[PDB]
């Protein structure tokens, strides 16, 4: 249904990674959404000794008609606290999947880069502006912060409980432990001015 | 007419331009000497970025002003 030069690339690049060693060491995995092969679901598993470590995270994958000349649209299915995605979209700040795409990339080295995106994270050139003065300023809440996200959404080894007591304490409020998670994080856990931000109107 | 783009690094990049040139094309003769893209640089004057579609007199920069060069960021 597409231009095939696209058409042929997703189907030996797609039958690429079920082939590869890091598919085999279960580092990476995509899947057909739909038969046409313009949407797939990415997986890549958080790379070690990273707070994402133990996690997996969903991957939409979007090939558009001009591909292999530009690149395919990537974004975060799975929440992920990371300065250079959004904590709540899912958006990727990477320079392969804008200028620096080139048409001999594929499935599988996008995939390997959005992982290595995970082990290597550029503050200065952030995506999401909280996350990115989080990691600067306070180098060791980032890490169990993203730990937290870690599990809570990618299935990881729960971070260890001295940030749950608050996400326990502000639902003893009655109030919604997904709002609280969110309000906590970007208000680099002080339960106040994240008990204050916590209400919309 | 001479302008000077002073960069990071303490460069300083120096152009023949005239008043009459957008500030794409400033752009696009700091690529010629640099190899940098124009889409990834932002020129700022008297601290204040300058839209491309403009010109340098617009913004009354006569010869001799000094520009500075902040790039877009990376991702971005």
């Amino acid at each position: 249904s597409m231009a095939n030069i696209a058409v042929q690339r997703i189907k030996r690049e797609f039958k690429e990674v079920l082939k590869s060693e890091e598919t085999s060491k279960n580092q990476i995995k995509v899947d057909l959404v739909d038969e046409n092969f313009t949407e797939l679901r990415g997986e890549i598993a958080g790379p070690p000794d990273t707070p994402y470590e133990g996690g997996r995270y969903q991957l939409e994958i979007k090939i558009p008609e001009t591909y292999p000349f530009n690149p395919p649209k990537v974004r975060f299915i799975t929440k992920i606290w990371h300065p250079n995605i959004s904590s709540v979209t899912g958006a990727i700040k990477l320079d392969i999947l804008a200028d620096q795409w080139a048409a001999a990339m594929t499935l599988r080295t996008v995939l390997l880069s959005l992982q290595a995106l995970l082990a290597a994270a550029e503050p200065d050139d952030p995506q999401d502006a909280v996350v990115a003065n989080q990691y600067k300023q306070n180098p060791e809440m980032f890490k169990q912060t993203a730990r937290l996200w870690a599990h809570v959404y990618a299935g990881a080894p729960v971070s260890s409980p001295e940030y749950t007591k608050k996400i326990e304490n502000l639902c003893a409020m009655g109030f919604d432990r997904n709002a609280v998670i969110v309000a906590l994080s970007s208000k680099s856990w002080d339960v106040e001015t994240a008990t204050e931000l916590l209400l919309s109107n | 007419m001479q302008i000077f783009v002073k960069t990071l690094t303490g460069k300083t990049i120096t152009l023949e331009v005239e008043p009459s040139d957008t500030i794409e094309n400033v752009k696009a003769k700091i690529q010629d000497k640099e190899g940098i893209p124009p889409d990834q640089q932002r020129l700022i004057f008297a601290g204040k970025q300058l839209e491309d579609g403009r010109t340098l007199s617009d913004y009354n920069i006569q010869k001799e002003s000094t520009l500075h060069l902040v790039l877009r960021l990376r991702g971005g």
